[PDB]
RNA sequence: ACGAGACUCUGGCAUGCUAACUAGUUACGCGACCGGUCGGCGUAACUUCUUAGAGGGACAAGUGGCGUUCAGCCACCCGAGAUUGAGCAAUAACAGGUCUGUGAUGCCCUUAGAUGUCCGGGGCUGCACGGCGCUACACUGACUGGCUCAGCGUGUGCCUACCCUACGCCGGCAGGCGCGGGUAACCCGUUGAACCCCAUUCGUGAUGGGGAUCGGGGAUUGCAAUUAUUC
């Protein structure tokens, strides 16, 4: 029996939920983490191990913030100001093949939403599992 | 941690240089074939403990990812660390051994003279082979 | 269908205040609804060029700005009131342009 | 010279961290701890994890004039 | 030579693709918001056209 | 529920949406006892919970200032509190506990509400920054 | 009222010398629960000259232009002397900050001599206002030049720019150039 | 009388905009949860941020001191505001610059690869940080365990093909292909304008304050990239 998304720490609750499924193990370990540049503006790319349910929830709470937002802020929330080699470098492209082919792979765990109309929204049947997501990983790790 | 005896200090290990002072990141780096991202994606593909030091390493670790620096391929990453990637004298990416000897073993160098390739004659000196516009130019090659 | 469009623009902030004021008062006259007048950001044309015909002398700069100024008002009511308030005799300055959506 | 450095945790390292450095009136380990010639910045990574048993959560480092616990 | 040796690759886009509006003058033009004017006839007609000093 | 009062601190957008409950901040998805900084908190904790904890359970307030910037919104977020109770205290308790509570929250601060109008400043043409010009004359 | 949780007090401050009561002030209304709320100072007709100790700390410090971008460096490093001060002396960190420098610093500071000097300097009777707010500045600027630029381990390099500030230890370069200093003012007498 | 000031534009100030589909929203119809996804028809009152988009006032219904008690100046006890930055900028002058901006113009030349077409190559580049924009021998500094972000202004076919680009694939990427949006607060876009605990992680700091730059998936919507948009 949890409590809604309104007082829910959203930082807190996608650290629970990357701490219970880290200490879970239940599905394999990612190693596509940093095989790659992980998109244009990083020279060294993160190396969580678990950068996938931590940045599945990541682009989660990108979604619920404002349901409807255009794709292309993700990086600008998570993603830093870059400073690309001698060259000035500005807003453009990531590493997006290998996303959305870990994406291919995602998809049926209900951790990242691709909607029929493409975007995203409040999804009141994904709302209801998100929530609950969060009701359960209330009695996760950490606040304790 | 430390034990009675002799510290990791100075020991002959693939013949490279490093000396026990500079942490992480620049100790791993010693070595031409490990470092920054490359140690990155080696240390995810090979499912490594991430509390293990350097301070008194096996040389048996530095080999394996030097034995992944000679084979790249498989796991679809940028052979990168190597200055004889697509060069001449290796069908494949191969690795060559030993020091001393090191005319043979940058034949690529020497390859480049016997062309008199300006961009192997930028090797040697620090300089760009593009040369910019006459200005503090020049002063890049100082010995 | 009663979605109705008119945008107002205008260089001069009183002609286009004036006018607003014609519109809203036009509709308002005769029992009907409107909208308030919508307020779009101001567009400020920014261009710098040297002073000088030439090349001598101290580089001192020109800065013109020209300043649009463009409202949007809403309107449900019949096409017929709308082409009557629309030919008005506005006054000069003002660009018009009424959209039946 | 060429210092005889040692690149990771040690028992210098964690010498004396509860015998007399938390029995004086002022509580802080870097000097003292500098006085045994061996790096002090891990001898303060050893008291924090120490002080950091699980009982309190003390994961924050923060800047280098930073407080330490009061155990007299 | 009339029509024979010129016009067999695109060359259509150069600075001398373009000029002054008033004076057919190639240099120090005004792309910028299309009014396609050298620095000085702007700078001549910028009260008439709608560019006011404020700044 | 209509207070009035806001609160807005440099040119942070938020919001202060009142309805009856308990009174918190939410900052970044983080309530206002757990924060974004991570190193300012006492300096906004301490006014309110060393009063009571129940104190802000007079009136909610949905307050989702999207400040980017430490200094935006710390202290927006207590530019809130206090603007918020005195407004509730001002429209509906009397003005006696209004006097009283203006006092105490002007104890808190003498004037510093409201500011002039300045920002970062333009550029001149002659130099490369705002007050500053080409090479020197010694 | 309003204290430091249930183990600290803020209201052990009295000195009485009857003189800090024209700069200083502590008279009718500028008192703060706040250490620093983004005073627009500038803006007022010189009205700034009536500032306390704790924000001459706050704004006396930083080496050239190379701190300032966010003022929540400046009060966060307010709080960590509050607390770091704390740490080190056990009791209130204003109030020692107050002890150890009053019973040093400037007793004749740098002032010139009539019209114009700069060979030397004049033994100047310093006003308890400028005493107190440069001694303050003697620490910020020994604290960054201690602190910063150091060449031992950082977490008691208060402790050292209080001993050097206070007692006269021979490693702070401001302490030997106010060493100078006193020397003029010694050369005066 | 002209100039100065006043004047105009511009800046961390407004609880009226009988105000707004771009921005949340008093009483509808959504709604786990201790009057909210009614910003997912659209609140006819809205408005608080946003529109700095339109209408406003408040340095003297002030105090102390200095000053001829005047003009003024220096500090502050009912108190948002107590020198923002620019524009304009006089009389008289310069043998100052421009006839290579001009359908704004005085005083001119005459006869063959005429300054206008054809010049693969190429003009300052034959150049050593005592003319703009660059290196902090360091907890004030680190690669997202931290961003519900602080933030000028451009953008397509009327002469005229040549604009801004989201999203998929070639992809782990310059560059290429495809349907799509945008005459613009409507699309690029919530513009990737610092990463504050800073989950490779600093002891006597040649060694994050270069890496004195040419090898590598493969290198351009434009004839020419040889000292140059290659990335």
């Amino acid at each position: 029996p949890g409590v809604t998304v309104k007082d829910v720490n959203q930082q807190e609750f996608v650290r629970a939920l990357a701490a219970f499924l880290k200490k879970s193990g239940k599905l394999k370990v990612p190693e596509w983490v940093d095989t790659v540049k992980l998109a244009k503006h990083k020279e060294l790319a993160p190396y969580d191990e678990n950068w996938f349910y931590t940045r599945a929830a990541s682009t989660a709470r990108h979604l619920y913030l404002r349901g409807g937002a255009g794709v292309g802020s993700m990086t600008k929330i998570y993603g830093g100001r870059q400073r690309n080699g001698v060259m000035p470098s500005h807003f453009s492209r990531g590493s997006k093949s290998v996303a959305r082919r870990v994406l291919q792979a995602l998809e049926g765990l209900k951790m990242v939403e691709k909607d029929q109309d493409g975007g995203r929204k409040l999804t009141p049947q994904g709302q209801r599992d998100l929530d609950r997501i969060a009701g359960q990983v209330a009695a996760a790790n950490k606040k304790h | 941690l430390v034990i009675p005896e002799k510290f990791q200090h100075i020991l002959r290990v693939l013949n490279t240089n490093i000396d026990g002072r500079r942490k992480i990141a620049f100790a791993i780096t010693a070595i031409k074939g490990v470092g920054r991202r490359y140690a990155h994606v080696v240390l995810r593909k090979a499912d490594i403990d991430l509390t293990k030091r350097a301070g008194e390493l096996t040389e048996d670790e530095v080999e394996r990812v030097i034995t992944i620096m000679q084979n790249p391929r498989q796991y679809k990453i940028p052979d990168w660390f190597l200055n004889r990637q697509k060069d001449v004298k290796d069908g494949k990416y191969s690795q060559v051994l030993a020091n001393g000897l090191d005319n043979k073993l940058r034949e690529d160098l020497e390859r480049l003279k016997k062309i008199r390739a300006h961009r192997g004659l930028r090797h040697f000196w620090g300089l760009r082979v593009r040369g910019q516009h006459t200005k503090t130019t020049g002063r890049r090659g100082r010995t | 269908i009663h979605r109705i469009r008119i945008t107002l623009t205008s260089r001069n902030v009183k002609s286009l205040e004036k006018v607003c004021a014609d519109l809203i008062r036009g509709a308002k006259e005769k029992n009907l609804k409107v909208k308030g007048p919508v307020r779009m950001p101001t567009k400020t044309l920014r261009i710098t060029t040297r002073k000088t015909p030439c090349g001598e002398g101290s580089k001192t700069w020109d800065r013109f700005q020209m300043r649009i100024h463009k409202r949007l008002i809403d309107l449900h009511s019949p096409s017929e009131i709308v082409k009557q308030i629309t030919s008005i005799s506005i006054e000069p300055g003002v660009e018009v342009e009424v959209t039946i959506a | 010279d060429k210092l005889n450095n040692l690149v990771l945790f040690d028992k210098a390292t964690y010498d004396k961290l509860c015998k007399e450095v938390p029995n004086y009136k002022l509580i802080t380990p870097a000097v003292v701890s500098e006085r045994l010639k061996i790096r002090g910045s891990l001898a303060r990574a050893a008291l924090q994890e120490l002080l950091s048993k699980g009982l309190i959560k003390l994961v924050s480092k923060h800047r280098a004039q930073v407080i330490y616990t009061r155990n007299t | 030579g009339h029509q024979q040796l010129y016009w067999s690759h695109p060359r259509k886009f150069g600075q001398g693709s373009r000029s002054c509006r008033v004076c057919s003058n190639r240099h120090g033009l005004i792309r910028k918001y299309g009014l396609n004017m050298c620095r000085q006839c702007f700078r001549q007609y910028a009260k008439d056209i709608g560019f006011i000093k404020l700044d | 529920q209509s207070v009035q009062v806001f609160g807005r601190k440099k040119t942070a957008t938020a919001v202060a949406h009142c309805k009856r409950g308990n009174g918190l901040i939410k900052v970044n998805g983080r309530p206002l006892e757990m924060i974004e900084p991570r190193t300012l908190q006492y300096k906004l904790l301490e006014p309110v919970l060393l009063l009571g904890k129940e104190r802000f359970a007079g009136v909610d307030i949905r307050v989702r200032v999207k400040g980017g910037g430490h200094v935006a919104q710390i202290y927006a977020i207590r530019q809130s509190i206090s603007k918020a109770l005195v407004a509730y205290y001002q429209k509906y308790v009397d003005e006696a506990s209004k006097k009283e509570i203006k006092d105490i929250l002007i104890q808190y601060d003498r004037t510093l509400l409201v500011a002039d109008p300045r920002r970062c400043e333009s550029k001149k043409f002659g130099g490369p920054g705002a007050r500053a010009r080409y090479q020197k004359s010694y | 009222d309003i204290k430091l949780f249930g183990k600290w007090s803020t209201d052990d401050v009295q000195i009485n010398d009857i003189s800090l009561q024209d700069y200083i002030a502590v008279k009718e209304k500028y008192a703060k629960y706040l250490p620093h709320s983004a005073g627009r100072y500038a803006a007022k007709r010189f009205r700034k000259a009536q500032c306390p100790i704790v924000e001459r700390l706050t704004n006396s410090m930083m080496m050239h232009g190379r701190n300032n971008g966010k003022k929540l460096m400046t009060v966060r490093i307010v709080k960590h002397a509050f607390e770091i001060i704390h740490l080190l002396t056990g009791e209130n960190p204003l109030q020692v900050l107050v002890n150890a420098i009053i019973n040093s610093g400037p007793r004749e500071d740098s002032t010139r001599i009539g019209r114009a000097g700069t060979v030397r300097r004049q033994a100047v009777d310093v006003s308890p206002l400028r005493r107190v707010n440069q001694a303050i500045w003697l620490l910020c600027t020994g604290a960054r030049e201690a602190a910063f630029r150091n060449i031992k381990t950082i977490a008691e390099c208060l402790a050292d720019e209080l001993i050097n500030a206070a007692k006269g230890s021979s490693n702070s370069y401001a302490i030997k150039k106010k060493d100078e200093l006193e020397r003029v003012a010694k050369s005066n007498r």
